[PDB]
């Protein structure tokens, strides 16, 4: 259901409440820890992060390498937090390489 | 404001065996392009026109007949390898013209020294009907 | 020379810029969005009319439009 | 003296030659 | 260097799980379809094993057993 | 079993079974009342 | 009669066709054993052909100069069996099909993953729905009168 | 240009763009002067563009006109004409 | 005082160059920022031809419906 989500960030690391049926980035905005975004539709690198523990559903994914899914990277805008996962923010370029 | 690098002839070029995809008469009479990169080591890379060549450890300067071919080779060099490149356009005059990256930073990265060219401050659904620009030389989009 | 226009619905994703084969587009500062960025077309004399940029635009409708126009030898992508 | 014997070659052979030479000359160089 | 029979035991368990799921091999297909184009893609890339994965071993195992299926059809 | 029931209801198999049943029905109907150009009962 | 055609039972070309048809099959029956499988099969189809011609004659079809039973669709009541009663039957069956399909589409439109129930049929729901087609005409009439058959808002 | 590995130099673009002539001779006239003096004296009046074109077109035109307006029957059966009585059509003729 | 329709609303689209024109969608977020010409963000239940299901709109292009 509403598992706690941890996000490392240059601002620090905060915890927010959000139901497994919603994207981590969408409820983050409801609380108010600012994150980057652009398209909001899963087709760009702007909202990129990677994970420390757990894993998010890859069903809400597109315009990604046939590897970015299992090598760590993910999109905050298009992702369902199936567990009490710990993710990274501001992770576009070390993804952009 | 980012004095562009000047082309340095005597810079070697990759080890190639020759191809029928190289330059033609257009390079003789109108223009051709030249790309340069710096090659941490001597390696094999696919030529944007033919087969495979070997980039030398040290300066590499390659002459192509199309700007699009240059950008293709540049993209391949930039993300498959990690190599910074620049290319120029040469005329039959002996003029060279630094082309890319124009202001030192790649265009996918916003730079505070660039002006807006061809930007319309409205949504695409608010162009006038063609009847409104009939018999005047303007195009409804150029407005 | 084809004519490329950028409209204010641009979200400044920059996917189109990363798509163009001939380095026609660019990213420039702006204030109308959350990226403070918008696409410019300062070098349309090199545009081949490929319209890859339009297939990369995630807006609806598009924010980058390519109107094919008078042809040059640069526009026709001719190596001879 | 047979009028076709003259006009069918001239209009079928000469005239297209002259017209096409002239039109190529006109279309294929700069003013 | 020398040549021998070299096998792997039970790499994939026979099951009806993936029959219920249309286009299990393609990540995008597996999730489900938004338009009519998804149905056409499901068939167009059914036997393109070298794009469902990148492992040569898996490609070749699939190829071997598909050949067996074809021989059965011929018989 | 549950998954076999699911797969047997996927669109191609559902439609082939439906159309085979329909074909059987029409075939038998025309096997009993053959060469029918009209409705002669009422 | 209607359109200058004549009752096949009293036509001559219609009979001539029947006799000619029957004639060729009889030839196929010959050159084999009199009571063989193939011969028995040929006999069967001969009797079938005779039954078809007599059935055509009995039903009162109209025959032209070629002896072929023409069909009248103008609405003449002597000929409703040719087009109009089969037409009503077809309209009933097709409305059945379409109404059941529409009923199903409406019923599955409310899930989160409605496409899942379109590439993989919910057969229990479908079997619950199939038999409403039986009353589809009344249901559709009352839906039109209600104003809920056609989507407003579009 | 061509200093071991380099092949690009702004000073000599033609060498860089391969503006060579791979087969030109750069040799003297192989024809003996006497022979040269015979030709360029007799073939001179045909080396003016407009003159040669106009004369060619009109001369060849009247050539064809004369040779076809005055061709004999054994050259073209079209001018020999028919030599047989004609048949009748399916009903007309 | 916030701007535009509230989050989660049901708004009808009025931009005639949009795929979902005269259709309906659900509001996701309307930035309180001025200086943005298209603050409203709307999610739809159907992809467009580019396989995209969310889009930004201006306050006048949306119209809250029932
Ligand atoms: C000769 C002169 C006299 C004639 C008298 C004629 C009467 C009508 C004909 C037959 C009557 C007996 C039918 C068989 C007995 C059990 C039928 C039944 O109760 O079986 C159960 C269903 C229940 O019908 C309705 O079913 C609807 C939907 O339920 C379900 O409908 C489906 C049923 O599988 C699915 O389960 C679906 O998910 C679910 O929505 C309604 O919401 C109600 O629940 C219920 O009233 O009846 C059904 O239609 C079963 C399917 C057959 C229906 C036949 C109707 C007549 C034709
Ligand atoms: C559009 C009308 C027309 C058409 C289709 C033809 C067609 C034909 N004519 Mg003819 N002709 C015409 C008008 C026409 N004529 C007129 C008005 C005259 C003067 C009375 C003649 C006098 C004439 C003669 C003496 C002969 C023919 C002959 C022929 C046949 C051979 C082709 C040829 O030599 O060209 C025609 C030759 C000409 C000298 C025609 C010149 C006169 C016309 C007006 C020239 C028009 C040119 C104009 C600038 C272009 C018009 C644009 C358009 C047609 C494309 C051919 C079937 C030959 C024949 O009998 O074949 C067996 C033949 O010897 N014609
Ligand atoms: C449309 C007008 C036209 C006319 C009037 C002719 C006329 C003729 N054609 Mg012909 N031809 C035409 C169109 C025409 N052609 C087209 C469109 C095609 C393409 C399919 C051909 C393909 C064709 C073939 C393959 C051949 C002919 C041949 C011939 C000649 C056969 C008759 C003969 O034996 O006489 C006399 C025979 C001669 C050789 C007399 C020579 C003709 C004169 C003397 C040449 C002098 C012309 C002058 C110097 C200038 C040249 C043209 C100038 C006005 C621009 C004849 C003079 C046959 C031929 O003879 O080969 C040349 C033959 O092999 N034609
Ligand atoms: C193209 C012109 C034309 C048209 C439109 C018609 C039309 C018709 N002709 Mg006519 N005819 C024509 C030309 C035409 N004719 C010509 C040129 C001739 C001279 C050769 C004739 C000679 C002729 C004769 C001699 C007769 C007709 C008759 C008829 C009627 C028969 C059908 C009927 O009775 O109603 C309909 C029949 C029903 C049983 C009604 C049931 C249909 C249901 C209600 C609709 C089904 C819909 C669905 C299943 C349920 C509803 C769903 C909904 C609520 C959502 C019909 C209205 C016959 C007549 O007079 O009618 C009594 C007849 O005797 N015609
Ligand atoms: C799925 C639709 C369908 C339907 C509605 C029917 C219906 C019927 N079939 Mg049939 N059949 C079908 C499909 C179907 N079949 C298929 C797919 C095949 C395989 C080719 C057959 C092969 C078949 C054979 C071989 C025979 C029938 C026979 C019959 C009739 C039964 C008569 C009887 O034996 O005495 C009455 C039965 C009861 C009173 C109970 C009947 C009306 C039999 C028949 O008509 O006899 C000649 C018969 O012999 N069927
Ligand atoms: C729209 C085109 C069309 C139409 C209107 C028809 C119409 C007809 N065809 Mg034909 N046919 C067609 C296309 C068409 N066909 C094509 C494309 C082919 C090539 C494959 C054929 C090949 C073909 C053959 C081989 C035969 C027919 C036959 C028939 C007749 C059979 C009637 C019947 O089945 O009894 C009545 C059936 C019913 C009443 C079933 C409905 C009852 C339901 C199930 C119950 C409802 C309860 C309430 C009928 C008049 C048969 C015939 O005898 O010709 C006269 C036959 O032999 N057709
Ligand atoms: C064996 C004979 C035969 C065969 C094989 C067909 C086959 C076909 N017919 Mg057809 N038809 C026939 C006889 C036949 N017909 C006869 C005798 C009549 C005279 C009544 C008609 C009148 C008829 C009509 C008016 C139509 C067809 C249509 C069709 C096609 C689609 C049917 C369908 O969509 O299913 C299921 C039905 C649906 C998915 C949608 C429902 C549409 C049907 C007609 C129900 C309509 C109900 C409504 C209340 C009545 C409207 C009245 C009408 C005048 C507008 C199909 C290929 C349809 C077509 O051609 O498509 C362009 C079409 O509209 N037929
Ligand atoms: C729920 C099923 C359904 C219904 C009720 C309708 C109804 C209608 N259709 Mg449509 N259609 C359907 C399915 C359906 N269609 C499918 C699957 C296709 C893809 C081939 C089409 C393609 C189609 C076209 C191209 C057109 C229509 C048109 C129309 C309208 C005129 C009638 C007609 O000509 O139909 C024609 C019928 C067909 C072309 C084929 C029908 C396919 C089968 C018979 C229906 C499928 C039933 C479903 C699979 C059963 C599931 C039930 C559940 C228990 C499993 C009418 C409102 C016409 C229109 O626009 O009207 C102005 C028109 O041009 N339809
Ligand atoms: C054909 C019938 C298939 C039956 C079936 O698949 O269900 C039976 C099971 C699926 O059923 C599953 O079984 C599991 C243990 O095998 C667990 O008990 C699960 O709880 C049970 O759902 O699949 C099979 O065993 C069939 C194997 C392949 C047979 C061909
Ligand atoms: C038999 C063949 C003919 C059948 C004619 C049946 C009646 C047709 C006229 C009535 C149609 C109708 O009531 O709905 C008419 C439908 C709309 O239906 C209307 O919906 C409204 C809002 O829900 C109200 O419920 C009205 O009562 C209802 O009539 O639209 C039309 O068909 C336009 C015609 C004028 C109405
Ligand atoms: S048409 Fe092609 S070259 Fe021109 S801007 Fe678009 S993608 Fe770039």
């Amino acid at each position: 259901a509403s598992y706690k989500v941890k996000l490392v960030t240059p601002d620090g690391t905060q915890e927010f409440e959000c139901p497994s049926d919603v994207y981590i980035l969408d409820h983050a905005e409801e609380v108010g820890i600012d994150l980057p975004y652009s398209c909001r539709a899963g087709s760009c690198s702007s909202c990129a992060g990677k994970v420390v523990g757990g894993e998010v559903d890859q069903s809400d994914g597109s315009f990604l390498d046939d590897e970015q899914i299992e090598a760590g990277f993910v999109l905050t805008c298009v992702a369902y937090p199936t567990s009490d996962v710990v993710i990274e923010t501001h992770k576009e370029e070390d993804l952009t390489a | 404001g980012f004095t562009p690098p000047e082309l340095d002839p005597n810079t070697p070029s990759p080890i190639f065996g020759g191809s029928t995809g190289g330059l033609l008469r257009k390079a003789q009479v109108e223009e051709f392009y030249v790309i340069t990169w710096e090659s941490p080591k001597e390696q094999i890379f696919e030529m944007p026109t033919g087969g495979a060549a070997i980039m030398r450890e040290g300066p590499n300067l390659l002459k192509l007949a199309r700007k699009e071919q240059c950008l293709a080779l540049g993209t391949r060099l930039r993300s498959k390898y990690k190599i910074k490149y620049q290319f120029y356009r040469v005329f039959p005059s002996g003029e060279v013209q630094y082309l890319h990256p124009k202001d030192g930073v790649y265009p996918e990265k916003v730079n505070p020294g660039r002006q807006g060219v061809g930007v319309n401050f409205r949504s695409i659904g608010k162009n006038v009907s063609p009847i409104e620009v009939k018999f005047t030389g303007k195009q409804p989009y150029d407005l | 020379s084809h004519s490329v226009k950028i409209y204010d619905t641009c979200i400044g994703c920059t996917q189109c810029v990363r798509a163009c084969p001939t380095d026609v587009l660019e990213m420039i500062p702006w204030g109308g969005c959350k990226a403070k960025q918008i696409a410019s077309a300062p070098r349309t004399e090199d545009c081949v009319g490929c319209k890859r940029c339009e297939s990369a635009c995630p807006t609806d409708f598009l924010s980058v439009r390519v109107y094919l126009w008078h042809e040059t030898t640069r526009s026709m992508g001719l190596a001879y | 003296i047979n009028l076709p014997s003259l006009f069918v070659p001239l209009v079928g052979l000469l005239f297209p030659a002259v017209a096409m030479a002239s039109l190529f000359l006109h279309v294929e160089k700069r003013l | 260097p020398e040549v021998k029979i070299l096998v792997d035991r039970d790499p994939i368990k026979t099951s009806f799980e993936q029959w219920a799921k249309p286009g299990h091999f393609s990540r995008t297909i597996a999730k489900g379809p938004d338009t009519t184009t998804w149905i056409w893609n499901l068939h167009a890339d059914a036997h393109d094993f070298d794009s469902h994965t990148s492992d040569l071993e898996e490609i070749s195992r699939k190829v071997f057993s598909a050949h067996f299926g074809q021989l059965s059809i011929i018989f | 079993m549950r998954d076999l029931k699911t797969y047997l209801s996927v669109a191609p198999v559902a439609s082939t079974l439906w159309f085979a049943a329909l074909a059987g029905l029409l075939i038998e109907i025309n096997r009993f009342f053959p060469d029918a150009l009209t409705f002669p009962f009422f | 009669d209607i359109a200058g055609l004549t009752p096949c039972k009293d036509s001559k070309q219609f009979a001539k066709r029947e006799k000619q048809s029957i004639k060729k099959l009889e030839s196929s029956l010959k050159l084999y054993a009199p009571d063989s499988a193939p011969a028995l099969a040929i006999n069967a189809t001969i009797e079938k052909t005779k039954r078809r011609f007599d059935n055509y004659g009995k039903q009162g079809l109209l025959c032209g100069a070629d002896g072929l039973p023409h069909l009248i669709v103008s609405g003449d009541q002597r000929h409703w069996g040719e087009f109009i009663t089969p037409g009503i039957l077809f309209l009933y069956i097709a409305g059945w099909i379409g109404w059941v399909g529409r009923s199903y589409l409406i019923a599955i439109r409310d899930d989160k993953k409605p496409t899942q129930k379109e590439i993989i049929i919910d057969v229990p729901l479908a079997t619950g729905l199939v038999f409403r087609g039986f009353s589809w005409p009344i249901a559709a009439y009352r839906e039109l009168l209600n104003g809920e058959l056609v989507a407003k808002d579009v | 240009y061509g200093d071991k590995s380099v092949y690009f130099d702004l000073e000599d673009l033609g060498n860089t763009t391969g503006q060579w002539d791979l087969y030109g001779s750069d040799a003297p006239s192989p024809y003996n002067s006497l022979q040269s003096k015979f030709f360029e004296t007799f073939a001179a009046p045909f080396t003016k563009r407009g003159l040669l074109l106009k004369f060619l077109i009109l001369g060849g035109g009247s050539t064809l006109a004369y040779f076809s307006a005055t061709a004999s029957g054994d050259i073209l059966p079209i001018k020999k004409g028919p030599q047989l009585p004609p048949q009748l059509g399916p009903r007309l003729g | 005082p916030p701007i535009g329709p509230k989050r989660g609303a049901k708004v009808k689209i009025l931009r005639q160059e949009s795929y979902w024109y005269k259709g309906t969608g659900s509001v996701v977020a309307v930035d309180q920022d001025p200086n943005t010409r298209y603050p409203v963000v709307v999610r739809f239940n159907k992809v467009n031809y580019a396989n995209v299901s969310t889009n930004n709109y201006a306050l006048d292009e949306v119209e809250e419906v029932k």
